[PDB]
């Protein structure tokens, strides 16, 4: 698994 | 696909590839791990590595929001030149500067 990072648009 | 996508590496192994051999700006694509068939982003900034899913809607692929692109290498070459578009949720801007292999 990874920990995630959200984007901002 | 292209010089930064690694059909073949897990998360992990990405990340340990990006610390060791990879610096500051160094990222590849990957395959994804939680959704099969999609690709994840992975790159190294500031003392750890970033990992930024990547989705493919079955029309078109983005960063579940922002532009939008027919395929994925014109996904990462969009955001390889255009300075300050990619940024994380909190507004931090992230620097995809070095294909690693």
């Amino acid at each position: 698994s990874v920990l995630y990072t959200a984007v901002q648009p | 696909m292209r010089r930064w996508f690694h059909p073949n590496i897990t998360g992990v192994e990405a990340e340990n590839l990006l610390l060791t051999r990879g610096v500051d700006g160094s990222f590849l694509a990957r395959p994804s791990k939680s959704n099969p068939g999609d690709f994840t982003l992975s790159v190294r900034r500031n003392g750890a590595v970033t990992h930024i899913k990547i989705q493919n809607t079955g029309d078109y692929y983005d960063l579940y929001g922002g532009e939008k692109f027919a395929t994925l290498a014109e996904l990462v070459q969009y955001y390889m030149e255009h300075h300050g578009q990619l940024k994380e949720k909190n507004g931090d801007v992230i620097e995809l500067k070095y294909p690693l292999n």
